[PDB]
C-alpha cells in the first residue's frame, strides 16, 4: 500500500517505534523483452539424420555435423514415431528457446535391452565397448523400433556390435579395429585360432523375434550451449534492438534482463560474450549487426523509512540510498518497478544527501541533535 | 574505531532478478531475515563506536 | 611423386628455452583489467623445446610423437615451413591430416593417405625467369579414402629471400580435443640471427577444424638433380602441451600482457 | 590509508559502462553488496578531534 | 549444479527439473552468507 | 489417513500416454485435454 | 552416506551414484570444517 | 565336477550342491580341456574377481 506499510509488514507489527528502517531494494523492471538470433534460413537436416535409407552399425556409429541451420526441434518432439526422447542438460520444452555451438547426430542401430546403456555414466558391452557418453553429456537421445525399415525375415545381419575388447573405450570414441581377441594366454597371429576371437558380432534382427530383441535406430544429438558463437538456433524470430532502455534481453540463448548499451569495449574478432569478476556476462556482440553491447542491470538501490513512530504519526520519509534524485523520477510506475507504490515521487523536498535520496523530509538549515539518524552528516526529525 | 557498515540484499545476493528463485528462497523462510538484522546490527555500532 | 633425399649431414639432438610463450587464449570469451586464474594444456615455462634446422647440409624433417597437443614455431624467411602432417601409422592403414600452404593456396585434409619416408615441397631457384616458383610436391603416392577437405580462396605468396637474420617469428598451437584440430597462432616482426626470440605474446585462436582423427605423430613440410639442393636457411621449435594452471594478466584495452605458470 | 568505497554518492555514471568492469564494488553493488556511509563524517570527526 | 549462473539453469530446465540444480545454488550461496556474517559479527567484535 | 475434498477424473487413452498423465508432462493430452497442477497430490490408475 | 569410508562409497557405486553419496560426505566434512573454524574463531577472542 | 570318473545320463542329470570354498578356475578356463565354455551373464575372466 505505502512505504510504512511495508516496515509494519517487514517487521511483523502493526505498530512502528520511531527509527530508519530497512526495506525491501527497489529495481526499476524491464520495459520490453528483446530477443537475437544469427539470422539462418536453411531447416536443419532432420530427414536426412532420424529418416535415411540405411543406419550405421553400432561398432562404427556414424557422426553427422549440423550447423548453420535453423532447428525446429518441435518436429522431433511432437511427433509419436519415438519410443525415447531424453535429454541430459536440457528440459525437451526448452530446446526451441536456444542456440547451441557445434551440433551433431550420432546415428547407429542396437537391441532393445540396451537402449538403457546409451545413458551417461553406465556399463554392459555397448557403454562399454562400442558407444561411451561422457559423465557430463549435454544433448538428447533418441530411439525407435524400426523393425519394418530395417529388419528381414532370416536376419539382418548387416548391423554389428563389438563383443571383445582390451580396455572400456573413451567418450565418443570410434573403433573401426577387426583385430583378433586373445583369450588364452597364447599369442594369435593370421585371420583365426583355437580361443582366438574376430571381435565383432552381429544381430540376427528379424520380425519374428520378441520386443527388446528387434532394431532400434538411435540418434544422440550431442550439442554445447551459450558458451562459444552460435551456429545452430531455434524457431524464434529476433525482435529489434532498444538501448539505454530496461529489457528482457535474449541473445543466442543469453537470457538476462539489463540496459543495453554501445561499448567501447575493442574484443578480438573470435570472441562474442564478456565476462564480470562474479561469473556473470556484462557485454555481449549482437549476433546480426556486429557491435559491442555493455549490459548493465537494471537501476536499483536500497529503500529505507525514516519514522517518528506510530503513536505520533503516521507520515514517513524514504531514503534511496547511494541513489541521485535523478534515477527516483526514472523509476516512474510506467516502467515497472519492485515497490508497488510510488506515491511519493511527487517530491518538492527531494533532498539530495551524500547518503542518498531523502523524499518526503523538508532540508532545514537550522542544525539539531541528531534524532533518527541518515547518514553522512545528515539526521532527520518530527518537528512543526 | 570502526570498520565499513555493510548491508546485503539477502534475496539479489542469492536469486538475483530470478522470480523462481526468489520463490524457492521463501522455503527457507526467516534466515535472509536473520542475516540482514544482524548486518544492521554491525553497522548502526560503527556509529555507536 | 614420392623420393627419398638422403644427401645431408648427420647432426645431435638440439634443444632451447621456452622461455615465456605457448600462452593462448583459453576460451572465447572477453576479460580486460583482471588476472584470471585457468587450468588446460600449456607449454610449461622454461622447457626444453626440441630444435629444428634446414641448411644450405642439414634439412631436418624427423617424424615427432604428438601426445596432450604441441606448440610448434618458426623463426622464418623466404616462406621456407609450409605445412604438416598428422597421423597414427602414415602408411593408408588408418587416416590421416595433411595441412598444407602451397604457391596459392592452402589446403587441409583427412584421408587414408600412403605418405612417403622423405616428404617435402620443393622451389626453382632464379631459373633465368629472376622470379622463383613452386614446382615439386612429394609428399603422398595416392589419397583414396578422404572424410574431410578444404582448399582456401586462391592467392600468391612468394617463395623468394636471402636476408641474413629472421624478420618473422611464426607461433602456432595445435590441440586435437575431442574430435577438433584446434589451431591458435601469432605474426610477430623481429630482427634476430639464431634463436627462439625472449619476450611474451599470446595466441589468439584462428581455426577450428572437425576431424575427428586420432593424432599420435606428426612431421613439418619445408620448401627447397633429384638429390643435391640449396635450402632456404630457416629454423623451428617444437614443445609438448601439460596440464597446467596459469593466472593471466589482462591489460585495459582487452588482451593478454603477461602470464605465470603455477608449477 | 587507502579504502575502497564508502558510500560516496554512487551514481551509474561512472559504474555502469567503462566502470562496472575494474571495480570489486561495481561488483559489489550489483550483487547486493553494498557500502553504507557512517553517521560523523571525516569532518564532523575532525570536528571533535 | 550444472551452472553458476542462475539464468543458464532457468533457461535450460524447465519448472521441475531446475528445481534440483536452483536449490544447490541457494544452498551453497545461503551458506555463504552465514560464512560471511560470522566472519564480520566475530570481526565487529575485535573492533568494538 | 482421510482426505477433505476428492475428485476422480475417469477417461479413455491411448497406452503410450499413460505417462502423459504424470504432474509437470507435455505433449497433446497434457498440453490441451488433461494438464495436472505440478504440485498435484492425488494417485493416477491406469489398466489396458 | 552409504558409509563413512570415501573407498566403500566408490567400490559400491558407478559415477552418478557415488557422485551422489559422495556430495553427502563433502557437504557434510566442510559443515564440521566450518563449524570447527568457528569455534576457534570465537575462542581465539576468548583467548584475545 | 569336472574330472568325475562317470557322468549322468541327461534324462537323470545329477545336482551336486557346493558351499563352503573358493571358485579358482585357473585349471579349467585356462586349460584347452573343454570344447565349449561360455559364460551369460559374466566374463570368464571376471570369476575370480
Ligand atoms: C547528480 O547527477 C547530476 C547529473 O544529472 C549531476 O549534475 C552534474 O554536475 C556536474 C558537476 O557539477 C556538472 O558539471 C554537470 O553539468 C551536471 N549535470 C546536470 C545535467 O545537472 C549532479 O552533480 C549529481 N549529484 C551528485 C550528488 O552526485
Ligand atoms: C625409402 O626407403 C625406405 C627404407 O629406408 C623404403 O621402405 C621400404 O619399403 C619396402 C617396400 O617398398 C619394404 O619392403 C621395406 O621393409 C621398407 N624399409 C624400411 C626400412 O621401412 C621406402 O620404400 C623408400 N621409398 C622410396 C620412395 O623409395
Ligand atoms: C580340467 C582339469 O583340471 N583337468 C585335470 C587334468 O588335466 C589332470 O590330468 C587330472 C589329473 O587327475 O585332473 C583333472
Ligand atoms: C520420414 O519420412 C516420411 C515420408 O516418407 C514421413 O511421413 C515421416 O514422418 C518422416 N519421419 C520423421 C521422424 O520425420
Ligand atoms: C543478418 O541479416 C542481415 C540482413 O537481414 C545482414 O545485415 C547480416 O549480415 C546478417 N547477419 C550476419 C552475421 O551476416
Ligand atoms: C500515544 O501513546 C501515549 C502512551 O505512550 C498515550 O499517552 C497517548 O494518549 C497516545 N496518543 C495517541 C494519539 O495515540
Ligand atoms: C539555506 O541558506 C542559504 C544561504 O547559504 C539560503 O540561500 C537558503 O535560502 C537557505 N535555505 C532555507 C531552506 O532557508
Ligand atoms: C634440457 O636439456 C639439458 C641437456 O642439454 C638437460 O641437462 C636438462 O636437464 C634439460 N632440462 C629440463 C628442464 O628438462
Ligand atoms: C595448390 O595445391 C592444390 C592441392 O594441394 C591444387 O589443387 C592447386 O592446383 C595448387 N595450386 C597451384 C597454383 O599450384
Ligand atoms: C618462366 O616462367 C614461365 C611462366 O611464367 C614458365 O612457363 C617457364 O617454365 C619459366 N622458365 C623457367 C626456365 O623456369
Ligand atoms: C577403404 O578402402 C577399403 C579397401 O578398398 C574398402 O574396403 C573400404 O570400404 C573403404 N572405406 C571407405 C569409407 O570408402
Ligand atoms: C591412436 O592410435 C594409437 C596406436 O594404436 C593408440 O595407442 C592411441 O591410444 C590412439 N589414440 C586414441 C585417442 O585413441
Ligand atoms: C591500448 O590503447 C592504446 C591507446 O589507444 C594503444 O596505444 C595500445 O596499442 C592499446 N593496446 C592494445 C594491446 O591494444
Amino acid at each position: 500500500l505505502d512505504p510504512l506499510s511495508e516496515t509494519k509488514c517487514t517487521l511483523k507489527s502493526f505498530t512502528v517505534e520511531k527509527g530508519i528502517y530497512q526495506t525491501s531494494n527497489f529495481r526499476v523492471q524491464p520495459t520490453e523483452s528483446i530477443v537475437r538470433f544469427p539470422n539462418i534460413t536453411n531447416l536443419c537436416p532432420f530427414g536426412e539424420v532420424f529418416n535415411a535409407t540405411r543406419f550405421a552399425s553400432v561398432y562404427a556409429w556414424n557422426r553427422k555435423r549440423i550447423s548453420n541451420c535453423v532447428a525446429d526441434y518441435s518436429v522431433l518432439y511432437n511427433s509419436a514415431s519415438f519410443s525415447t526422447f531424453k535429454c541430459y542438460g536440457v528440459s525437451p520444452t526448452k530446446l526451441n528457446d536456444l542456440c547451441f555451438t557445434n551440433v551433431y547426430a550420432d546415428s547407429f542401430v542396437i537391441r532393445g535391452d540396451e537402449v538403457r546403456q546409451i545413458a551417461p555414466g553406465q556399463t554392459g558391452k555397448i557403454a562399454d565397448y562400442n558407444y561411451k557418453l561422457p559423465d557430463d553429456f549435454t544433448g538428447c537421445v533418441i530411439a525407435w523400433n524400426s523393425n519394418n525399415l530395417d529388419s528381414k525375415v532370416g536376419g539382418n545381419y548387416n548391423y554389428l556390435y563389438r563383443l571383445f575388447r582390451k580396455s572400456n573405450l573413451k567418450p565418443f570414441e570410434r573403433d573401426i579395429s577387426t583385430e583378433i581377441y586373445q583369450a588364452g594366454s597364447t599369442p594369435c597371429n593370421g585371420v583365426e585360432g583355437f580361443n582366438c576371437y574376430f571381435p565383432l558380432q552381429s544381430y540376427g534382427f528379424q520380425p519374428t523375434n520378441g520386443v527388446g530383441y528387434q532394431p532400434y535406430r538411435v540418434v544422440v544429438l550431442s550439442f554445447e550451449l551459450l558458451h562459444a558463437p552460435a551456429t545452430v538456433c531455434g524457431p524464434k524470430k529476433s525482435t529489434n534492438l532498444v538501448k539505454n532502455k530496461c529489457v528482457n534481453f535474449n541473445f543466442n540463448g543469453l537470457t538476462g534482463t539489463g540496459v543495453l548499451t554501445e561499448s567501447n569495449k575493442k574484443f578480438l574478432p573470435f570472441q562474442q560474450f564478456g565476462r564480470d569478476i562474479a561469473d556473470t556476462t556484462d557485454a555481449v556482440r549482437d549476433p546480426q549487426t556486429l557491435e559491442i553491447l555493455d549490459i548493465t542491470p537494471c537501476s536499483f538501490g536500497g529503500v529505507s523509512v525514516i519514522t517518528p513512530g506510530t503513536n505520533t504519526s503516521n507520515q514517513v520519509a524514504v531514503l534511496y540510498q547511494g541513489v541521485n534524485c535523478t534515477e527516483v523520477p526514472v523509476a516512474i510506475h510506467a516502467d515497472q518497478l519492485t515497490p508497488t507504490w510510488r506515491v511519493y515521487s511527487t517530491g518538492s523536498n527531494v533532498f539530495q544527501t551524500r547518503a542518498g535520496c531523502l523524499i518526503g523530509a523538508e532540508h532545514v538549515n537550522n542544525s539539531y541533535e541528531c534524532d533518527i539518524p541518515i547518514g553522512a552528516g545528515i539526521c532527520a526529525s518530527y518537528q512543526t | 574505531v570502526s570498520m565499513t557498515k555493510t548491508s546485503v540484499d539477502c534475496t539479489m545476493y542469492i536469486c538475483g532478478d530470478s522470480t523462481e528463485c526468489s520463490n524457492l528462497l521463501l522455503q527457507y523462510g526467516s534466515f535472509c531475515t536473520q542475516l540482514n538484522r544482524a548486518l544492521t546490527g554491525i553497522a548502526v555500532e560503527q556509529d555507536k563506536n | 611423386q614420392c623420393v627419398n633425399l638422403t644427401t645431408r649431414t648427420q647432426l645431435p639432438p638440439a634443444y632451447t628455452n621456452s622461455f615465456t610463450r605457448g600462452v593462448y587464449y583459453p576460451d572465447k570469451v572477453f576479460r580486460s583489467s583482471v588476472l584470471h586464474s585457468t587450468q588446460d594444456l600449456f607449454l610449461p615455462f622454461f622447457s626444453n623445446v626440441t630444435w629444428f634446422h634446414a641448411i644450405h647440409k642439414r634439412f631436418d624433417n624427423p617424424v615427432l610423437p604428438f601426445n596432450d597437443g604441441v606448440y610448434f614455431a618458426s623463426t622464418e624467411k623466404s616462406n621456407i615451413i609450409r605445412g604438416w602432417i598428422f597421423g597414427t601409422t602414415l602408411d593408408s592403414k588408418t587416416q590421416s591430416l595433411l595441412i598444407v600452404n602451397n604457391a596459392t593456396n592452402v589446403v587441409i585434409k583427412v584421408c587414408e593417405f600412403q605418405f612417403c619416408n622423405d616428404p617435402f615441397l620443393g622451389v626453382y631457384y632464379h631459373k633465368n625467369n629472376k622470379s622463383w616458383m613452386e614446382s615439386e610436391f612429394r609428399v603422398y603416392s595416392s589419397a583414396n579414402n578422404c572424410t574431410f577437405e578444404y582448399v582456401s580462396q586462391p592467392f600468391l605468396m612468394d617463395l623468394e629471400g636471402k636476408q641474413g637474420n629472421f624478420k618473422n617469428l611464426r607461433e602456432f598451437v595445435f590441440k586435437n580435443i575431442d574430435g577438433y584440430f584446434k589451431i591458435y597462432s601469432k605474426h610477430t616482426p623481429i630482427n634476430l640471427v639464431r634463436d627462439l626470440p625472449q619476450g611474451f605474446s599470446a595466441l589468439e585462436p584462428l581455426v577450428d577444424l572437425p576431424i575427428g582423427i586420432n593424432i599420435t605423430r606428426f612431421q613439418t613440410l619445408l620448401a627447397l638433380s633429384s638429390s643435391g639442393w640449396t635450402a632456404g636457411a630457416a629454423a623451428y621449435y617444437v614443445g609438448y602441451l601439460q596440464p597446467r594452471t596459469f593466472l593471466l594478466k589482462y591489460n585495459e584495452n582487452g588482451t593478454i600482457t603477461d602470464a605465470v605458470d603455477c608449477a | 590509508v587507502t579504502l575502497a568505497d564508502a558510500g560516496f554518492i554512487k551514481q551509474y555514471g561512472d559504474c555502469l559502462g567503462d566502470i562496472a568492469a575494474r571495480d570489486l564494488i561495481c561488483a559489489q553493488k550489483f550483487n547486493g553488496l553494498t557500502v553504507l556511509p557512517p553517521l560523523l563524517t571525516d569532518e564532523m570527526i575532525a570536528q571533535y578531534t | 549444479a550444472i551452472s553458476s549462473v542462475l539464468n543458464d539453469i532457468l533457461s535450460r530446465l524447465d519448472k521441475v527439473e531446475a528445481e534440483v540444480q536452483i536449490d544447490r545454488l541457494i544452498t551453497g550461496r545461503l551458506q555463504s552468507l552465514q560464512t560471511y556474517v560470522t566472519q564480520q559479527l566475530i570481526r565487529a567484535a575485535e573492533i568494538r
